[PDB]
């Protein structure tokens, strides 16, 4: 039914923005964009950075399914 | 009669030419305001693009291409995003570049949809701030600066209720 992601559980909203950050990392590690992983996991929610964590290694996954840096789509 | 103060954000844009072609809206972020009040109805989506963000755009708004597979494309939040905003004043920082890419994306629809700015009326924030400060820098930023807003990443949402905040002191 409905998408609206702010009519949502206050802690959906906050595991969204936890996603965000962590497929933020994997993003810049395919693009070669400097980014220190560590740094990141630390600005997340202390009781969220194992869900940061599991996030970073989910999107770091779904990086193979797009082309690197390196490839020809960022020529 | 009710306010949405909206943003998004976008895959990129063209820098010649018409700015939303080929590109596709990733975010769409609005907040309702009713006699100068946040009611709290907000509207918050990320959307699944056809393609890949540019990395520009990555650099302002810093969604990823891995973060939006798994989201819905603009066809599946269409309607639900229309009944939101239908019939209020859209408030929008440079309205030409929002709505250009909200009835390009409607018209990808193939559902003679007509054009946005016949079923609300279009407030462009950043024509409202130009003649309110002329000869000013009337951005975003500025105007936060202007006001003395501190916002210590862009966001579609986030940016939505900076305007908001924005609007509310440029209209008090
Ligand atoms: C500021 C800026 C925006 N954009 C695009 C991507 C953003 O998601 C979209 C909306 O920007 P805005 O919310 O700051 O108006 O415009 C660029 O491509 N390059 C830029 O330098
Ligand atoms: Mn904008
Ligand atoms: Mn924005």
């Amino acid at each position: 039914y409905d998408w609206n992601i702010a009519a949502k559980s206050q802690e959906e909203r906050d595991k969204v923005n936890v996603d965000l950050a962590a497929s933020g990392v994997a993003y810049k590690e395919r693009l070669n964009i400097p980014v220190i992983a560590e740094q990141v996991a630390r600005e997340q929610p202390e009781n969220l950075r194992t869900y940061f964590m599991e996030r970073l290694r989910h999107y770091r996954q779904l990086s193979l399914q797009l082309p690197k840096g390196s490839d020809p789509a960022y020529q | 009669t009710r306010q949405i103060v909206l943003d998004t954000e976008t895959t990129g844009m063209n820098q010649i030419g018409a700015h939303y072609e080929g590109h596709k809206i990733i975010e769409i972020g609005a907040v309702e305001v009713v006699n100068r009040r946040l009611t709290g109805n907000n509207f918050h989506v990320y959307l699944k693009p056809d393609r890949l963000v540019d990395p520009e755009a990555f650099g302002v708004h810093g969604i990823a291409d891995e973060f939006l597979l798994d989201k819905p494309t603009f066809a599946e939040v269409a309607d639900e995003f229309m009944d939101y905003i239908r019939g209020a004043e859209l408030v929008i920082h440079n309205a030409a570049f929002d709505i250009g890419f909200m009835d390009y994306e409607f018209s990808l629809l193939k559902r003679d949809i007509p054009k946005t700015n016949t079923f609300c009326k279009v407030t462009d924030s950043l024509a409202v701030a130009r003649k309110m400060f002329p000869g000013k820098r009337n951005s975003l930023d500025a105007l936060c600066a202007r006001y003395e807003i501190d916002n210590s990443l862009h966001g579609a949402l986030l940016d939505a209720q900076i305007l908001a905040e924005v609007y509310l002191a440029m209209t008090g």
